[PDB]
């Protein structure tokens, strides 16, 4: 019984900056992450 | 608080501005407390890692939730 | 027969080609003559940027799923099946020892870099009547120990062996062989920083350590035999050289060996000390 | 170059600085320098030494 | 940023009045027409540039460089 | 009509294969050379293809004969129309679906 | 432009639709596609025999694809044909197949 | 010589936007084909037709 | 003026009005694939190299790289990358003198141009090294552009 | 050996090759190019 | 003789042969003696009739 194979890391690390990178949501959702709008202040 | 872990080994804490240079990731660590036990059936004879998690920056995880705005000029970021 | 074209100018035959390329109008021009050679040069860059073949080699499959027009049966034959044309590859035992390295060298944070050599090792011998078995782990073990042993980082075996148990003998002539394997299929410095990243510690001692180190090595005192020894000898002594609280107490139970040695190779070194004072 | 502006964001305005121009007569235009291209007969040269101290 | 030299419309003096400027205000308590008025700006082409110019560099100055 | 047009030809009995260029190798850098849907829908149907084959060849459990035949006129039916009601999407590696070849003319930006 | 060709310049006058026999299929196809491995296992050329050999059209401008030779801008692909097992259906005619049966006995076959 | 009719006149704020000329101009005379229909290449900064 | 065009003051252009900067940054990095294919940066050469850019490289430094303020144009390779190349794989014509390496480096754009501001090196996330090369030109108004 | 600077302590490194990525008087981790004393002739139109 | 660059000037002369020259980089062969039949890719001038739209 061994604890870092029996705890898969990833499997939230990589699911968050995935479906934050893009919108994809999961599929089944997108449209909810962007690249930030700085083109000027009020933008 | 947040950090990276570099491709050696090393792991250290990470600036918003260091992590937009270095395409990194904005996030902190997560830590779980496990109890693994045992039961014979009736009767019974540390800290985790869990991932990473990015940060909201501005939050209190932040490092700039409190941070000067004096120093961050020295952080480099706009006030 | 070669089913070939040599690319020539027929109004020079001066020479093997000396032409240059006009991809943004798509033509190659006799750079000497004049002439355009070719036309309607395609597109040879946006054609990637939309998106193991080392490992994997030829053969293709796929990974496939469930739809929004579908109901669980054909979910689940789906599921069976693709579980169904697996065993007409080993390929699972090469798909899963990827996946267990995949697992695992994720488990211990590992970059892609390791991974991949470690998978590219893997591809490299795989099997032989020579290793005929060998647990299937050990060779795992080594199978990444290789690939950081070049990915330029260095672990000590304890370290993949309490990654991994395999009892290190097996394991030691398995990566004694799976490295003479590949010295046919053709630097204890490393550690230091890591070792002294858990310790929270500044790069000077750690610098000087290497001088330290460097100096150990080369003069006598063939230091360590097992010279991860000396690679930790060097930061207590060069945290012996700071006023910092490393008590060698702290430093074996967090590096890992009796502070014995650590007298020791400081003893020596309480000795050699005296040409160790660069700064 | 140290500073914080852009270069010629410093050129630029290094050009709308005006300058003594009685005698501008006695000198004769760049184009009509055959001259290495400037010397006392076409251009007047200025240099600057800034420095943050 | 810094001051625009000359005025796109009259271009008359301004990489002067600057500073000049400010030292009306802290020192003198002096209202903007009043000000610019002392500082010699009858015509209005310039009353827009420096009463709507932004200082920003002064902010830049702030970074370690 | 009979010198063009049999309902005995309605039924796939011998696929032609489209050569390369219809679906061209993809190819960058010596390494970075992926292919289209097309690629793989072959291949996969040439897998479901030649598995059948022995399932028939050798053996006979004469349910699972069923299944790689239902599963082979599945892909073929992919192979040439992905988005058909009341199945599977039939996806890719990349998760995304194939681009099925209805799919290379179905509308706007189609071929046609 | 394209290298010269004898045969007289046409233009199309009229276009026959229909489907193939599959003899057909055969009949022109210069290939039997067998193995699913694309290119050359030896991670040189080309596999032969599979899912994209030389005797089909050729590639990279390099190739001169055996059958119809050299340009790129010339081959105009030439064709692989496989063989089914078992027959199956073509998707685009199933609703009229299953409105062809309804017209026919199912035993008779008229 | 004077206007024979009298014109508004202030200042005002403007704004300047992104969508500079120099940006939207591009002309193509057999520039690079696609790879598949062999058709002039989409794309601005790629030479596009 | 018509249709909701403007005349601009030439004169108040040259006065810096509406004049406006302008930032342009490009990327790379190194990636290996068994390590026995290898990217690196470097200055790459028609006497070894093959498949090699159109314009110049000699404001390629020995590193691959370009000194910030260094002026560019279009078609003026900014970073030399270099690719390896199997004799026996390819045979594209040329080969037979080179065996060396292939170019993929990165050029401006053919359409741009300036001076390079801010020239940077570091690791990715992933250990590998990866340059960022930021590009400065200077805007003035000109007759299309949108106000 | 070129000069790089690094972002924490404006120090011109004039490092060589064969290098791990790091700077002198702060453990900093970045560099820079550090612009070319060759001259620049300006057309400053 | 004006090249590609200044205005009035050609980018592509065709010889009779199917045969297509650059006028830059044949400027080594410098002028060369052009015949009936070939043709000759000059830059647009005026009063050329070009067709003009506005999409959609
Ligand atoms: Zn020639
Ligand atoms: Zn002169
Ligand atoms: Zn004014
Ligand atoms: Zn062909
Ligand atoms: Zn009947
Ligand atoms: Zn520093």
């Amino acid at each position: 019984f061994n604890m870092k194979l029996a705890i898969n890391a990833k499997t939230i690390t990589s699911g968050l900056k995935y479906a934050l990178a893009t919108g994809n949501w999961g599929s089944s959702r997108a449209g909810v992450s962007q690249v930030l709008n700085r083109y000027t202040y009020s933008s | 608080k947040p950090m990276v872990n570099e491709s050696d080994g090393v792991t250290h804490a990470l600036y918003p501005q260091e992590a937009r240079l270095r395409n990194l990731t904005y996030s902190s660590g997560l830590f779980v407390d496990v109890k693994k036990r045992t039961y014979e059936l009736k009767y019974e004879l540390g800290k985790v890692f869990i991932g990473r998690l990015p940060i909201m920056l501005r939050s209190k995880n932040c490092y700039l939730s409190e941070a000067t705005e004096s120093d961050l000029y020295k952080l480099k970021e706009c006030p | 027969p070669n089913l070939n074209i040599v690319l020539t100018c027929p109004e020079c035959k001066v020479y093997p080609p000396k032409i240059v390329e006009r991809f943004s109008e798509g033509d190659v021009v006799c750079a000497l003559c004049g002439l355009v050679l070719s036309d309607k040069l395609v597109d040879t860059r946006s054609e990637w940027r939309t998106f193991n073949p080392l490992l994997d080699g030829n053969n293709l499959s796929t990974r496939i799923g469930k739809g929004e027009t579908t109901d669980m049966r054909f979910t689940k034959e789906l599921n069976k099946a693709q579980g169904k044309n697996v065993m007409d590859k080993k390929d699972n035992e090469v798909q899963a020892a990827f996946a267990k390295i995949t697992m695992l060298c994720d488990a211990a944070e590992l970059p892609k870099i390791v991974k991949d050599c470690a998978k590219e090792a893997y591809k490299l011998c795989h099997d032989e009547k020579t290793l005929k078995g060998k647990s299937m782990e050990s060779i795992m073990a080594a199978s990444i120990l290789i690939g950081c042993r070049r990915a330029e980082v260095a672990r000590t075996f304890k370290e993949i062996q309490s990654l991994i148990h395999v009892k290190t003998k097996e394991f030691g002539k398995t990566l004694n062989i799976m490295k003479n394997i590949l010295r046919g299929k053709s630097q204890n410095l490393t550690y230091i920083p890591r070792f002294c990243s858990h310790l929270g510690l500044p790069m000077q001692v750690t610098t000087s350590a290497e001088y330290t180190a460097k100096k150990c090595k080369e003069i006598k005192e063939i230091a360590g035999k097992s010279p991860i020894t000396i690679a930790v000898v060097s930061i207590y002594l060069n945290i012996l050289l700071f006023q910092i609280p490393i008590t060698a107490a702290k430093v074996g139970q967090t590096l890992q060996v009796t502070e014995g040695t650590i007298k020791s190779g400081y003893k020596i070194l309480y000795e050699h000390r005296d040409k160790l004072v660069d700064p | 170059n140290t500073t914080v502006l852009a270069d010629e964001f410093i050129a630029h305005r290094l050009g709308l600085i005006p300058l003594q121009s009685m005698d501008i007569e006695q000198l004769e235009y760049s184009r009509d320098c055959f001259c290495e291209d400037h010397c006392d007969k076409c251009s007047v040269v200025l240099t600057l030494q800034a420095f943050g101290e | 940023m810094i001051v625009p030299v000359r005025c796109f419309s009259c271009g008359k003096v301004v990489g002067d009045k600057w500073e000049s400027y400010l030292n009306l205000l802290q020192e003198d308590e002096l209202d903007e027409g009043t000000a610019l008025s002392r500082l010699g700006l009858k015509r209005y082409c310039c009353r827009r540039m420096i009463l709507t110019h932004v200082d920003l560099i002064e902010k830049f100055l702030r970074y370690n460089p | 009509n009979e010198v063009f047009s049999r309902p005995e030809w309605m039924i796939l009995t011998c696929l032609p294969v489209p050569p390369p260029p219809v679906r061209p190798s993809i190819s960058f850098n010596e390494s970075q050379r992926g292919e289209d849907d097309l690629t793989f829908k072959l291949a996969d149907i040439l897998k479901a293809n030649i598995s059948l084959e022995t399932l028939e060849h050798n053996g006979a459990p004469h349910h699972a004969i069923e299944e790689a035949e239902s599963l082979l006129q599945f892909h073929v039916a992919t192979y040439m129309d992905n988005d058909i009601a009341g199945q599977p999407q039939a996806l890719q590696k990349s998760g995304r679906p194939v681009k099925s070849i209805r799919a290379r003319l179905k509308g706007k930006e189609g071929r046609i | 432009g394209q290298q010269y060709s004898s045969a007289p310049l046409r233009t199309v006058k009229e276009v026959q639709f229909g489907l193939f026999s599959p003899e057909e299929v055969r009949a022109i196809s210069v290939a039997k596609i067998r193995f699913p491995e694309t290119m050359d296992e030896t991670q040189t050329r080309a596999k032969i025999g599979g899912l994209n050999d030389p005797r089909l059209g050729s590639i990279d401008r390099n190739l001169k694809c055996q059958t119809c030779q050299e340009g790129m801008n010339e081959c105009p692909g030439h064709f692989g044909h496989i063989d089914l097992a078992k027959p199956v259906f073509h998707v685009g005619f199933i609703a009229k197949i299953k409105k062809v049966c309804e017209c026919v006995c199912m035993h008779c076959g008229k | 010589k004077k206007l024979m009719a009298q014109i508004f006149f202030g200042p005002t704020y403007y704004q300047r936007l992104r969508h500079m000329v120099d940006d939207k101009i591009h002309a193509r005379a057999r520039g690079p084909m696609q790879v598949l229909t062999r058709q002039p290449v989409e794309g601005r900064s790629r030479d596009g037709g | 003026n018509q249709e909701d065009s403007m005349i601009m003051n030439q004169s108040s252009i040259d006065r810096g009005l509406f004049r406006s900067l302008f930032f342009r940054s490009y990327m790379d990095q190194e990636k290996k694939y068994g390590m026995s294919i290898t990217e690196t940066f470097e200055k790459p050469q028609r006497t070894n190299t093959l498949r090699m850019k159109h314009g110049t490289y000699d404001k390629l430094d020995d590193d691959g790289l370009i000194a910030p303020g260094v002026r560019v144009s279009g078609e003026d390779v900014i970073i030399g990358k270099t690719t390896p190349i199997s004799p026996d794989e390819e045979e594209l014509g040329q080969r037979t003198a080179y065996h060396s390496k292939r170019d993929a480096s990165t050029p401006l754009r053919s359409t741009e141009n300036g001076i390079v501001d801010q020239v940077l090196v570091t690791t990715n996330q992933d250990g590998l090294k990866f340059v960022k090369v930021r590009v400065r030109t200077t805007k003035i108004p000109q007759i299309g552009d949108k106000f | 050996t070129l000069k790089y600077i690094c972002a924490e302590c404006s120090s011109k490194l004039s490092l060589s090759r064969t290098d791990a990525v790091r700077c002198k008087d702060c453990g900093h981790r970045i560099l820079l190019k550090a612009r070319t004393k060759r001259l620049v002739q300006f057309e400053a139109r | 003789r004006n090249g590609p660059n200044e205005h009035p000037g050609a980018k592509y002369v065709i010889r009779d042969s199917g045969d297509r020259i650059d006028l830059r980089y044949s400027k080594r062969a410098g002028d060369i003696q052009l015949q009936y039949g070939w043709k000759v890719e000059r830059h647009i001038m005026d009063n050329d009739p070009v067709l003009f739209n506005r999409q959609p």
